[PDB]
């Protein structure tokens, strides 16, 4: 989080106002980067934090799995553009819905 | 030395004596100040400057 | 002679960030770590 | 403080929602400060007295509410698509927040609005819209790290900052114009460094407060009140208006400090050119400084007749020319400054 | 996100029996199940809370499905008028399922429990309490704290400060 | 993409409000609500990020409670023009 | 009151001797439906510039975690493969399809 | 589907509100918008709670003083054009037809309503609002709620200032 | 006086100021009566509460009734 310059007793406010880490599986991966922001500053630490940055952003993110899936679905259906996939085979089994 | 140390020469050697006027500067440059803009302060006001002695000893 | 190194220095100091000076910007986890806090208080206290 | 005791109660929320800003964490955090601030300052601006406080309150209200609505959206982008509030690198997601942020304290394009204010602005509320309500957005700017957006508002924050001034002749929308042009320096600075820009902002605090604030004393309101203006020797009318010059910061005027300052640090960075630029243009903000300061410089003038006495409230000018004297003699103090190294 | 090296367990190993039995089929017998198999649940479900990975798992959880499977066996064996009355009350007598409407089956049924295995229906809350346990698995998560050799130093409060050097070493130095 | 999929809605209805903020509209009445629109879009912005979030959620509260303080001091200032000049027509202005 | 609590307690603890088996049940169809999951991604990109299954081309979407660590897909991709008929019987239950 | 046709509404509904011009049909316009955005934060939320909370505040209390206000009237009433709303019609069937047509998830948003949470989660058997609104009271992020509530009060400090231009 | 005053304009504000600080005081007690018995150990947890033997919350389980 961007550094209050002041740092005055108003910072206590709104410093914890809305916390990723609490209850968030990405919390976890918050602890992995905020604690190396903390050892190397906000600018070599956002130098430094490459995969601690990109799994973070990925986990609440979701960018990279979820474009995946995206593209997945795309080239399901452009599959059935082309024909490949009928009636049937067109989709897959449902998962037993007492799943995930 | 023929020796360009960073280290040593930045380091406190001394030889650095103040003036009798290198600290009391400050002091006779606020006091100064603050004794003029007393003298200012009844300049504008249409006052004695000398009057009112208490303002600029304050 | 000084002067110049002095802004060299300051030169590297501000390229590289290294240093928890002029050219730092630190950060917080203080404000995480309380709301951390809070979650570890309130999850024990849970249930009635 | 100028008129009801609600006048102190809104300075005080109006104080405390700026200062979240500048002590924000997050951008929401900020965000809300901001409204605050555009809460507890409309009352004051929108005086019930008279008409034309009233009408720069819409136009305050409706630029500044946009503003903060834009602040917040682009907020949520940047800190969506980098689902973190210190973006790896400055994008498209950014640009928004300064084009926001600029717009809340006058920046050069977005300016058209601050001058159409100052008609409806008394002075000390003028004043305290020059100085107190561009800190939060600056201070955010800083966190900004844009370079282009910042150097095209230098650029152009002096250019229409001194043309227009050359053009005014009301003393609202002069100060304006002035400040718009000191707001050029202040940016730059603040691409440059932050503790220099500090100091350079509370020098221009300093200055533009004493300067309004005799103003508002003497109630001169147009360069004809100027002239006109009683003076018992029309040598104090000379010796008060050295500040004039103290805007344009020439050197025994203690203006040229924090121009100095600036300058150093800024060639130090190797914009030359944009040294150049703003300079250049500075003299023009002390062109029609002299402009002004025709009243003065020369003595015994003509005069009107009615006229027998020139009265004022013992406070303000008992603070008010203090201020000027440090304007006069202020650059001994070399030594006193520390926060330079 | 899983990936062909990845390991994943067999279909075999996942293939084990289920207790195919409704709500108020479970809801019925919750009690008297309840203590008769809670080690089995305890240290299953105990290795799921501090470590998620449910591939270890897999052995304890077949251990519980089995353990309850084997209770409601006993129980068709002994008590099957007794036991279905009571389901049949707890879901036909209300759309939430709660135990205060048919308390006298309840009763009955704790009755022919009582004759055939001579248990006791637990307290009102004897599951509400915590678990405390113990350990079968042992299998504790290290606890670390993490190491950064080359984090940014300050000046700390002993580096000697000698008296400054050429006053300001400003430009008059002043 | 995923902005145009999820949050590509909320720009569209985000910049159809700001340009009907700066159209022609005989008063300014059309403009508060026109940007009293935007609130309502500002919100959706805003809650599809804070549901993102698995407790941060009650910020929705702060926001709302200072967005319809906005409004208020809107219809505050304009009800008051009418009082002053016995309309806040833009021909006023 | 106290007779709120009393059942309510009640219903909590009945609660805590279910939810084991549920569970139990559970792990085998996560389990069971993610091995067919990375099938079907395997077997309908056959013919795919540079495919590379739990991965976008190359490089893993999770890398600090360690190997053999396991990350239950997003709702969506567990139904990557699915119709609405199927989506729907799950997610909208509280809106009772 | 319910989703996407609330898309599509809102998107006719915003045509409609970018058209009109009287100060009334706009303020109509708003009170379906807001409806509309009710039931669309609600189904990607955990719950309505926030839904039902909004509507009371934004719509029940506060838009009423936008519609008062802009009682003005025009003086006239509506002269309500069937033409743009048989084009409201009209782009809204083959909008909901395309509805029927656009990929049934993917179309879809990714948040995780209390269903769409996995059966696991022992977090997600609590009252649905108890663990969402807890950090609002609790402390150290509770003294934001003073402010808010300080905050109302000198709004209301404000508008006897703004309100009070000598009657 | 004043007392009166009160009590013979304002009784139903008078009533209810009295119910206020009844509410306050009892409420005090409240918080008292809470942290005799630490109140935080609580008989009832929700979810499902497990701990490894020799653990400082398992060391500190209520072996109570209720």
């Amino acid at each position: 989080s961007l550094t209050p310059f002041l740092r005055l007793p108003l910072t206590d406010l709104t410093g914890c106002l809305i916390n990723h880490q609490t209850y968030d599986k990405c919390g976890k991966f918050e602890m992995k980067m905020m604690e190396c922001f903390e050892a190397y500053g906000l600018e070599r630490g956002k130098r430094e934090c490459a995969d601690l940055i990109s799994d973070f952003q990925e986990c609440v993110g979701m960018q990279k799995q979820l474009m995946r899936f995206h593209a997945m679905r795309n080239e399901r259906y452009k599959q059935w553009l082309k024909g490949e996939r009928k009636g049937q085979e067109f989709f897959a089994d449902p998962p037993r819905v007492d799943a995930y | 030395s023929a020796v360009n140390d960073p280290l040593e020469l930045l380091t406190n050697k001394g030889t650095h004596e103040p003036s009798f006027l290198s600290p009391i500067w400050n002091p006779i440059a606020c006091g100064v100040a603050g004794v003029g803009a007393a003298i200012f302060i009844n300049w504008g006001f249409r006052k004695p400057v000398f009057s009112g002695i208490q303002k600029h000893i304050a | 002679q000084i002067r110049l190194l002095e802004d060299e220095v300051r030169r590297k100091m501000s390229e590289r960030n290294d240093y928890q000076a002029y050219y730092y910007r630190p950060s917080v986890a203080k404000y995480h770590r309380i709301s951390k806090e809070a979650a570890d208080e309130l999850e024990a206290l849970r249930g009635d | 403080m100028f008129n009801n005791s609600s006048k102190i109660l809104f300075i005080t929320i109006m104080i405390i929602g700026t200062l979240i800003t500048v002590t924000s964490n997050s951008w929401l955090g900020a965000w809300m400060g901001l409204e605050i601030n555009l809460l507890s300052f409309i009352p004051l601006l929108s005086d019930n007295n008279n008409l034309m406080s009233t009408e720069a309150s819409l136009k305050y209200f409706l630029t500044q509410v946009l503003a903060s609505t834009v602040l917040l959206f682009s907020s949520i982008l940047l800190m969506l698509k980098n689902n973190m509030n210190n973006e790896i690198n400055e994008s498209f997601t950014s640009m928004i927040i300064m084009s926001a942020l600029l717009l809340k304290s006058g920046a050069a394009p977005f300016h058209f609005w601050f001058p159409n204010m100052m008609e409806g602005l008394t002075w000390m509320n003028a004043l305290m819209l020059m100085t107190w309500q561009k800190i939060a957005p600056l201070m955010l700017i800083s966190y900004l790290n844009i370079k282009y957006l910042l150097l095209i508002s230098v650029i152009l924050s002096v250019i229409i900052g001194a043309i227009g001034g050359l053009n005014q002749t009301s003393l609202r929308k002069l100060m304006a114009f002035s400040s718009i042009n000191h707001l050029g320096w202040m940016l730059s600075s603040l691409m440059i460094s932050e503790s220099i820009w500090l100091i350079y902002f509370f020098f221009y605090s300093f200055l533009s407060f004493v300067l309004t604030f005799m103003f508002n004393i003497f109630k001169l309101f147009h360069l004809n009140q100027l002239f006109s203006w009683f003076v018992n020797s029309k040598i104090l009318k000379f010796t008060l208006f050295m500040n004039f010059l103290s805007l344009g910061g020439l050197p025994p005027f203690l203006g040229f400090l924090p121009k100095w300052l600036v300058i150093q640090q800024l060639t130090l960075c190797n914009q030359y050119f944009m040294l150049t630029l703003m300079m250049m243009s500075t003299l023009i903000t002390l062109f029609f400084y002299l402009r002004i300061c025709y009243s003065a410089f020369m003595m015994n003038y003509f005069e009107n007749n009615w006229i027998m006495k020139m009265n004022m409230n013992s406070i303000n000018y008992n603070m008010y020319m203090i201020m000027t004297f440090f304007s006069i003699f202020g650059l001994f103090l070399i030594s006193l400054f520390y926060f330079m190294f | 996100v899983i990936t062909n090296n990845t390991t994943l367990p067999e279909e075999s190993e996942l293939n084990v029996q289920e207790l195919n039995l409704s709500s108020a089929a479970l809801r019925a017998g919750a009690f008297h199940l309840g203590k008769q198999c809670e080690q089995a649940n305890n240290e299953f479900m105990l290795c799921r809370q501090e470590l998620d990975d449910p591939r270890a798992c897999l052995a304890e959880g077949k251990a519980v499905t089995s353990c309850a499977l084997d209770f409601f066996r006993k129980v068709k064996k002994t008590c099957h008028e007794e036991f279905t009355q009571y389901a049949t009350c707890l879901d036909k007598s209300s759309g939430t399922m709660a135990f205060s409407h048919c308390r006298k089956t309840q009763g009955v049924f704790d009755k022919c429990i009582k004759d055939n295995f001579d248990w006791d229906r637990p307290s009102y809350g004897y599951f509400s309490r915590a678990k405390v346990i113990q350990s079968a698995r042992e299998a504790p998560k290290k606890e670390e704290k993490v190491s950064y050799p080359d984090a940014t130093p300050g000046l700390p409060e002993d580096y000697p400060k000698p008296p400054a050097k050429y006053g300001s070493r400003f430009h008059w130095l002043e | 993409m995923i902005m145009i999929l999820y949050w590509s809605l909320p720009m569209i209805l985000f910049i159809l409000g700001l340009f009907c903020f700066v159209s022609n509209r005989k008063h300014l009445l059309s403009m508060l609500l026109s940007l009293e629109f935007i609130v309502l879009m500002l919100f959706f912005m805003l809650f599809i990020y804070l549901n993102m979030l698995n407790y941060e959620s009650y910020f929705s509260m702060m926001f709302l409670t200072f967005s319809v303080c906005e409004g208020a001091l809107g219809l505050s200032i304009l009800v008051s023009m009418i009082r002053t000049h016995g309309n806040d027509y833009f021909q006023s202005f | 009151a106290k007779k709120v609590k009393r059942d309510e307690i009640e219903m909590r603890s009945a609660q805590n001797v279910i939810f084991p088996i549920l569970v139990a049940e559970r792990d085998r169809e996560f389990l069971r439906q993610l091995r067919r999951n990375r099938d079907e991604e395997a077997e309908l990109m056959k013919n795919v510039p540079g495919w590379e299954v739990g991965t976008w081309y190359g490089e893993p979407v999770f890398k600090t975690l360690p190997e053999d660590t396991l990350v239950t897909p997003i709702f969506k991709e567990f139904y990557a493969h699915s119709d609405w008929k199927s989506y729907a019987k799950r997610a909208h239950l509280k809106l009772w399809s | 589907m319910i989703q996407l046709m609330l898309y599509s509404l809102i998107i006719t509904t915003s045509i409609i509100f970018l058209n009109m011009i009287h100060p009334l049909a706009l303020g109509l316009t708003l009170l379906i918008q807001t409806i509309f955005v009710c039931l669309l934060t609600g189904l990607m939320t955990k719950s309505f709670w926030y839904s039902y909370i909004l509507f009371l505040i934004f719509l029940g209390g506060m838009l009423v003083l936008f519609i008062y206000v802009t009682s003005l009237a025009s003086n006239e009433m509506f002269n309500l054009s069937m033409k743009l709303t048989l084009f409201s019609s009209l782009i809204l069937i083959f909008m909901l037809i395309l509805s029927f047509i656009m990929d049934k998830t993917s179309s879809s948003l990714f948040l995780m309503n209390n269903d769409m949470q996995s059966i696991i989660n022992m977090n997600s058997y609590f009252m649905e609002n108890s663990l969402s609104l807890n950090k609002l009271y609790n402390f150290p992020t509770n003294f934001i709620t003073i402010l808010l509530m300080n905050y109302l009060l000198i709004t209301l400090i404000v508008i006897v200032k703004i309100t009070k231009l000598f009657k | 006086s004043l007392l009166k005053r009160a009590w013979n304009e304002i009784p139903d504000i008078v009533g209810g100021s009295a119910l206020a600080l009844a509410g306050i005081v009892m409420a005090t007690i409240g918080v008292a009566n809470y942290y005799a018995k630490d109140g935080d150990n609580r008989r009832y947890k929700l979810g499902y509460v497990v701990y490894r033997h020799d653990d400082p919350r398992a060391l500190k389980v209520r072996n109570d009734e209720d």
